[PDB]
């Protein structure tokens, strides 16, 4: 708790955007891995 | 570029290493230049200054800042010696010695000389004194090595003039830098650290005999020194190397003996 | 036969000295270490704190990258055998891409293709590691002085393992990661080149290599000398000149004619030192760039009897 | 001629030779019994120097080699003209270097310094002794040693060091390497930081010995002092000489292979040399 | 795993984020280097053999 | 087995996780390279002798 | 405690800890199935 | 996406501006040697053997 | 939380200029890439 | 028996820390050695059991 | 004592480390088992 | 735009620096790479085009 | 015996420390000269013995 | 009688347990040594 300062509404905030941020790193990367596959699949 | 030559054998390898020798000309100056802030100009052996002062001219002035608001500090500048030099010329020709009018040791001539420097402790970083003994001192302990504390303090006439009682202790590097030594009238002298041989039943000062130590310029204050009493210590037992000869028992003293 | 000060013959051990906070973060310093009275006898016992940073990191990553990367390829030659992997250690090597390949990064991963994924951990471990040592000068206040001191060594380091080998068009040129590799490659370096001792510029880098030896082992001595006079304490002899720094100027100006002040020895200190790698690597960089034999260099310019 | 502090410390006494004969000042040198031996030493061997050049029939400076006597001659005299002036060069070298020391030593004694830096120099002597004098002497052949010349005693070391193929495997010489690699990097490091805690940015004050501590400690986790530093500094020059000095003399008296062959018995170690797989087998 | 928010309450953010971004992009490069290495999935090879750019 | 929540009473949860951060992925790099390095499960040699890419 | 940090919140970190470990373990065995699947190495 | 601004309420914008711009120049820097270094891509030499300047 | 002490307001301006100057090297590069895809293709 | 006692006299945080290091350390070593040996280099041998190479 | 731990400290502390010692081995002993019948070293 | 607040943040005096080293570097690096092409090394190419090579 | 005293004189957590790290080093150095000899091998003697080589 | 500052009790029991895990210790190396010895004597 006292580690960081941060309460949990403050946390959830922060975490809610990191896992925005990584949903759509995620998306573009699983998009870019099917763009590799579909023109040279790697199996 | 293998091979291009401008003219004659000249090519870049020999572009660059005479433009080296330019910048390295240059950098020499630079370098001596800055070397000439402290110590000049120069003087004659009386205290006018001399005809000659050198190919390299004077730099700039630079302003140091002191720490902890002890002022500022610009060089080159007028700088004197703030104190009677107690010696005598030997021949009116220059490049002679200067014998001493009397006791070189107690006149802070020669190898025994002093600084006028600012008669204040050295402080941390912090501002607290950087060398207390280490009574005061919190928490230090010897670690390591021959505890020299209560050790007989012996000179180099081999005889005994005084213990050892307390350390003196730079707090920021915390290492020991004086040691307290007690005399036979009950006052208590500081010997540099660096001048002293613990070993391992005594203390063995090779610079002063023991008719001597009674004579180490004494601190105005138990808990701490200042910067001037650091250098009449550290001028005093460091001339008693060539002021105490005579008194030296050691076998190459007596070899290098007049 | 008395004290030379080269030991300490006393240790003291107070608390842990935490440091000067002019504007260090210090919620990124960490906290001390032990106290190592075996370095005590030499210099202070104390270790750590160290200040740990995003450049910190960022060169922690890259430089434990690059370690790791070499040790996977070392533990590859060796088969995976610890024994073989003691045994060959110095002898193992990660070779730079064959000459055919050139510049390309077409090289197979086994065959110089590794290497340039190591040397690229090393390039930002370094790199990330210079503005490390710059921004604790700046957060200290302090001047940049060892980060321009680093960037003589980065100039050689660069030029070994990066400019030279764009120049010359193939990574070949490079430097293996290895023991006895980059010793290798320093010999076939100067055969190559033709006797780089011929090398004005490698003979000025000698010149300061000696130098730095030379001024430090004269430096170091004088303060030694005169530190029974606390002449160590170099930074108050800068601000108040004690005897200390009248007897280490007067001894050098009596023995050769010249002397320097406590604070401008350093500058001659710092320069020396500089002058190793800055020279050093415009003499790599001329070497097949410019001259392809140097021994041929110095007959045409007066250096060797023949021509 | 004198610093405005000079003249309190220009006092009699300290001399090892000669008491007040010699004991004047030459300018800011201070001349000494072991000066004047100096002086003429550095005198007689520059001028034979300048002769040999006469002799050589070139006066470009680099081309100037002064050779030692042939194998042939072995450890005897030589003709003037083909060794014999470099055997006189060595003797007023070895005069002049030994002379400067003790003349040190003499001015240590009148500012009442120890002597770390005479002391720091015999080890450079000892050094030189040994290219010129120990390892020849051990091979039996002046010859072995090397050529007074700016560039021809660079074709001593590259012929002597090729002789035992790459040099760099001498393990003495690989220690001796790291500690002048080390001692420049210490000298670097300790001269840019105290400059640095000397010329700070611009109307910042000059800074205290704890900064330059709390600089490294936040650096490399660990600040060796101001004593250490200076300590490290001259241990690190004496100790890459010592090795210099110890690489050498037992290179051709104990060694006589190629450098990289004696590194096989590592190889060749019981346990492990006959494991397959690695770089060695 | 809703309780996962909780990192941040021992986690500081400019740590994590530094080493985030520190990570990712040492790991895309050595992805990209190592597909570079292989002779197939080198996309600046297989383009130049596929149009015959370079004989 | 209930009880190795214990552990975080001992262990700093930021020095764990920086620690295990590193541990991870430096035994994942090391596991993924140890496959490159066979002639088998080099998954991009084998695809590429799979699809003919070798020429 | 050394950590200072309480019993319940350490209940609270180990079950984030242990939530966020099966599921790493989930992805791992997944991992391992489908490369079993592909190239057995038994 | 829409509530990124708050990045700028934990990073300081001196550092991350620097950071990105060192960033992008070396990101480019390496790309652009990195098609030079093949024979294609080399658009100096592309160029050299359209118009056969050789 | 407030490391930086900046302002929300504040932070809302800060990044919407950096959002603009994004927008805008974006932009450029793709266009960038469309013209060099155009005259040379990767794939 | 009365192991528990060990606690008393030794740090949980040093031991565990030199545990955990202890731990992975034979582990690796372990792996390794057969990795090394043309046997239970289980990766080779099952090159070899569906001809791969 | 030296650490400062309770007996009753001591006792939690050990409990759950001999936990998963026991844990810790029971895996390892079905590792040893599987390598055994896979291919067994003796 | 209001990219003029970027003053705010950035030091002038520092950044001014920094951008004439960095647009020196880079034009010497182009000129650089274009005289180490056989191609577009213009003085060459002056000298065939006139035939100042004899 | 009275062996209980050599307590009173050693700092137990210093030799169980070096107790563990030679009961380690010895244990090492053991299987290590068994490895070494060309019998007692038990990776060897397994590969022999079912042909795996 | 106060090198370390241990009691004798506790010198006592220190020692009791260490013993207790030296048997068992060997306990196990026996058990060890027994099996190699049927499985490869080296006599
Ligand atoms: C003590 C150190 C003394 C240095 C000794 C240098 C030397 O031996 O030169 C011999 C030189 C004559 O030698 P040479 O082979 O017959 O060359 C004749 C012509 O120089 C050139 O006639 P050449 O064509 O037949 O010889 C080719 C070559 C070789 O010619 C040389 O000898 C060059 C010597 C240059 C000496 C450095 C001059 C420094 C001037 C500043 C003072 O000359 C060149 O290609 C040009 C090299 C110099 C270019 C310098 C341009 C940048 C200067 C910036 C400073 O005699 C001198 O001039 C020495 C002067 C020393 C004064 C003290
Ligand atoms: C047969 C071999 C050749 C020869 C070939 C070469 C070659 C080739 C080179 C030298 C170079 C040097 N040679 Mg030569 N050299 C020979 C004979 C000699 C002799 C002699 C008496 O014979 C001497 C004294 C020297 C002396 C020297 C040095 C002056 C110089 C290297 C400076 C330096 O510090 O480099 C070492 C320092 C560096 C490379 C800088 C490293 C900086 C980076 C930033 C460090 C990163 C650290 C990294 C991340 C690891 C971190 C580890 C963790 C901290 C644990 N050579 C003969 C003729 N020599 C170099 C030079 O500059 O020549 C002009 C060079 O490239
Ligand atoms: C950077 C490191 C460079 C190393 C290479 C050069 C080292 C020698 C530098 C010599 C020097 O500066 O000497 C000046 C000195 C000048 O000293 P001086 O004896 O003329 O008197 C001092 C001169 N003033 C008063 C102007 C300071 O040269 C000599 O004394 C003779 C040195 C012969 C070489
Ligand atoms: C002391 C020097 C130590 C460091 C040497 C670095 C390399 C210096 C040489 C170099 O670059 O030469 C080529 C360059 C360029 O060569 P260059 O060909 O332009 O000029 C040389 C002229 N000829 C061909 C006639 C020889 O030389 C120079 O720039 C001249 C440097 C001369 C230095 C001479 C020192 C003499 C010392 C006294 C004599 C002692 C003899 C014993
Ligand atoms: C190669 C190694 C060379 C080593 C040389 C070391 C020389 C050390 C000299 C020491 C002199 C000590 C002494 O008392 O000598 C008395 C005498 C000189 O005595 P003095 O009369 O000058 O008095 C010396 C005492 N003072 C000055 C304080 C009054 O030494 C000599 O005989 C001269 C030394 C000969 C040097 C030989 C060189 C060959
Ligand atoms: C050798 O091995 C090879 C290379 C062959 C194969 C490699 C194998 C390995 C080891 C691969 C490893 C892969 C791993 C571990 C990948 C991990 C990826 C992760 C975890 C990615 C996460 C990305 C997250 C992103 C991009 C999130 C970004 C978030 C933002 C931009 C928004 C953040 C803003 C906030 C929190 C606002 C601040 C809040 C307040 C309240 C002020
Ligand atoms: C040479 O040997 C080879 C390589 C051939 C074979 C390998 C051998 C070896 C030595 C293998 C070793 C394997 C080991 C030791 C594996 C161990 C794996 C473990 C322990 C993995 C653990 C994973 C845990 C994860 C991913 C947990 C993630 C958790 C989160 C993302 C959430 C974190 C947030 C928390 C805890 C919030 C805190 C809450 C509060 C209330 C404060
Ligand atoms: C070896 O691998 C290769 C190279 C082959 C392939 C490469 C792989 C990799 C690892 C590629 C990585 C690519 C990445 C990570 C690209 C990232 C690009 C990004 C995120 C670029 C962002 C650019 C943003 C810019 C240029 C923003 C500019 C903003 C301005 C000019 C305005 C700033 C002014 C402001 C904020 C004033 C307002 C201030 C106040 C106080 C209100
Ligand atoms: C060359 O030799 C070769 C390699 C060929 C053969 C090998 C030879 C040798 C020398 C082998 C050596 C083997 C050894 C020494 C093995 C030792 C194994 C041991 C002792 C393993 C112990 C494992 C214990 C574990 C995994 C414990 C785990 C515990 C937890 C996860 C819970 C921790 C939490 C606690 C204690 C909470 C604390 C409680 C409170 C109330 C604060
Ligand atoms: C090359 O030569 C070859 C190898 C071929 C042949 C060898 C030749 C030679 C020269 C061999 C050398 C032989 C020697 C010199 C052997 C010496 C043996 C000795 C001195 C053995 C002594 C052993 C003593 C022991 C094990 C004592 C153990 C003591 C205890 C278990 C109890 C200690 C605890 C105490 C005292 C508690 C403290 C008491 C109180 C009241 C607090
Ligand atoms: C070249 O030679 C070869 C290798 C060929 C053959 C080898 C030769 C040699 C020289 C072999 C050497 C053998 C030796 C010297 C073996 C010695 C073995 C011993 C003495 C082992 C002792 C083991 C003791 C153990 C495992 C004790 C464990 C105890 C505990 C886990 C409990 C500790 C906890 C305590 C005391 C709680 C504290 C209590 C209180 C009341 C505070
Ligand atoms: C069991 O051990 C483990 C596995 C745990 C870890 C052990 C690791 C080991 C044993 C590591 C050993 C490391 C060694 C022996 C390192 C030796 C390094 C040496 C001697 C280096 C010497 C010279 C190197 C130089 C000059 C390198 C210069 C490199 C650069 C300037 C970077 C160049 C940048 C490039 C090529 C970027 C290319 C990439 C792109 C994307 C453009
Ligand atoms: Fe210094």
């Amino acid at each position: 708790l006292g580690y960081t300062g941060l309460t949990d509404e403050q946390a959830q905030e922060l975490h809610s955007v990191y896992m925005s941020g990584l949903w759509l790193f995620s998306a573009v990367a699983i998009v870019a891995h099917l763009a590799v596959y579909i023109w040279r699949p790697w199996f | 570029m293998v091979g291009v030559t401008a003219f004659g054998n000249f090519d870049l390898a020999s572009l660059a290493i005479y433009s080296f020798w330019i910048f390295l000309a240059g950098l020499i100056y630079y370098l001596q230049t800055e070397n000439m802030r402290e110590g000049y100009p120069l003087e004659n052996e009386d205290g006018t200054p001399a005809a000659n002062q050198g190919p390299f001219p004077l730099p700039k002035p630079k302003t140091f800042i002191l720490p902890h608001g002890r002022g500022t500090l610009t060089v080159p500048g007028p700088e004197s010696e703030d104190r009677p030099i107690a010696l005598a010329r030997t021949a009116v020709s220059e490049g002679f010695p200067h014998a001493p009018t009397g006791d070189p040791m107690k006149d802070g001539v020669g190898p025994a000389s002093w600084v006028a420097r600012r008669d204040l402790p050295e402080l941390d970083g912090h501002g607290h004194n950087k060398i207390k003994p280490m009574k005061a001192a919190a928490g230090f302990h010897v670690s390591a090595g021959k505890n020299p504390i209560g050790l007989p303090v012996r000179g180099c006439d081999l005889e005994i003039a005084g213990k050892v009682v307390d350390i003196w202790v730079d707090i920021p590097e915390q290492m020991a830098r004086f040691l307290e030594v007690e005399l036979k009238d009950g006052s208590t002298r500081l010997l540099p650290m660096q001048m002293v041989k613990v070993q391992s039943n005594r203390v063995h000062v090779n610079a002063l005999s023991s008719d001597l130590f009674a004579g180490i310029p004494t601190i105005k204050s138990p808990t701490e020194v200042t910067l001037l009493e650091e250098d009449k210590i550290c001028g005093y037992v460091a001339g008693g190397l060539m002021y105490a000869a005579p008194k030296r028992k050691s076998v190459v003293a007596a070899m290098l003996a007049e | 036969a008395e004290y030379q000060n080269i030991f300490s013959q006393v240790q003291v051990r107070g608390p842990a000295d935490l440091g000067m906070t002019e504007d260090v973060n210090l919620a990124n310093r960490s906290g001390v270490g032990p106290f190592s009275t075996l370095l005590g006898w030499f210099g202070n016992a104390q270790l750590g704190p160290i200040y740990l940073g995003s450049l910190g990191v960022l060169s922690l990553f890259s430089g434990l990258m690059w370690f790791f990367t070499i040790g996977i390829w070392f533990w590859y030659q060796a088969g995976w055998n610890p024994a073989v992997f003691l045994r060959d250690l110095f002898f193992f090597s990660l070779e730079p891409p064959a000459p055919e390949y050139g510049l390309s990064f077409a090289a197979p991963l086994k065959e110089g293709g590794l290497w340039l994924i190591a040397s690229f951990f090393m390039f930002v471990a370094v790199w990330s590691w210079w503005g490390r040592t710059y921004l604790r000068a700046q957060a200290l206040g302090m001047g940049k002085h060892t980060a321009w001191a680093f960037l003589s060594a980065i100039w050689l380091w660069m030029v070994l393992g990066f400019i030279r080998p764009i120049l010359m068009g193939s990574w070949s040129e490079a430097v293996p990661y290895g023991i006895f590799s980059h010793l290798d490659w320093t010999n076939n370096f100067s055969l190559v080149h033709g006797n780089l001792f011929y090398n004005p510029f490698h003979g000025l880098s000698i010149a300061f290599l000696y130098g730095s030896a030379l001024l430090f082992a004269m430096h170091g001595a004088t303060i030694l000398a005169v530190s029974r006079f606390g002449g160590e304490r170099e930074l108050e002899q800068i601000a108040d000149r004690g005897t200390a720094a009248e007897r280490a100027a007067l001894f050098w100006r009596w023995t050769m004619g010249f002397n320097a002040t406590m604070e401008g020895i350093h500058r001659w200190a710092i320069w020396m030192a500089v002058l190793v790698t800055l020279t050093g690597g415009i003499g790599i960089l001329l070497s097949g760039t410019v001259v392809d034999n140097w021994y041929v260099w110095g007959q045409n310019h007066g250096m060797a009897p023949l021509n | 001629a004198l610093l405005s502090f000079e003249r309190k410390y220009r006092v009699p006494g300290g001399t090892l030779v000669g008491g007040n004969l010699f004991d004047f000042w030459v300018g800011p040198f201070y001349v000494g019994f072991f000066g004047v031996a100096t002086f003429f030493f550095a005198a007689l061997g520059i001028i034979l120097i300048a002769w040999s050049a006469v002799l050589q029939g070139t006066w470009n400076p680099q081309l100037i080699s002064v050779y030692p006597p042939a194998l042939e001659y072995g450890l005897g005299g030589a003709p003037l003209a083909k060794g014999g002036l470099w055997q006189i060069i060595t003797i007023c070298a070895t005069g002049a270097f030994v002379s400067w020391a003790l003349r040190e030593v003499e001015i240590c004694r009148k500012l009442g310094i120890g002597y770390h830096i005479p002391f720091a120099f015999a080890f450079a002597i000892l050094a030189y002794l040994t290219l010129v004098l120990f390892r020849p002497v051990m091979m039996g052949a002046w010859g072995y040693a090397f050529p007074y010349g700016i560039w021809t005693h660079l074709d001593w070391v590259s012929n002597t060091g090729y002789t035992y193929g790459n040099f760099h495997y001498n393990p003495a010489h690989m220690i001796a390497i790291s500690f002048f690699f080390t001692n420049a990097l210490a000298l670097a490091l300790h001269g840019a930081l105290v400059l640095s805690a000397a010329n700070p940015e611009k109307g910042k004050e000059m800074r205290t010995p704890d900064h330059e501590d709390t600089f490294f400690r936040d650096l490399v986790g660990y600040s060796i002092g101001t004593l250490g530093i200076h300590r490290l500094g001259l241990l690190l020059s004496l100790s890459a000489v010592f090795f210099s000095a110890l690489c050498m003399i037992i290179t051709g008296t104990i060694w006589f292979d190629q450098w990289v062959d004696w590194w096989q018995w590592w190889v060749k170690l019981p346990w492990w040399a006959n494991i397959p797989g690695g770089i060695n087998g | 795993m809703s309780k996962f928010y909780k990192i941040w309450m021992i986690f500081d953010p400019r740590r994590v984020f530094v080493a985030q971004g520190v990570f990712l992009f040492l790991l895309a490069v050595m992805i990209h280097l190592i597909l570079l290495s292989t002779p197939s999935y080198n996309w600046l090879e297989i383009s130049a053999a596929k149009y015959n750019r370079v004989a």
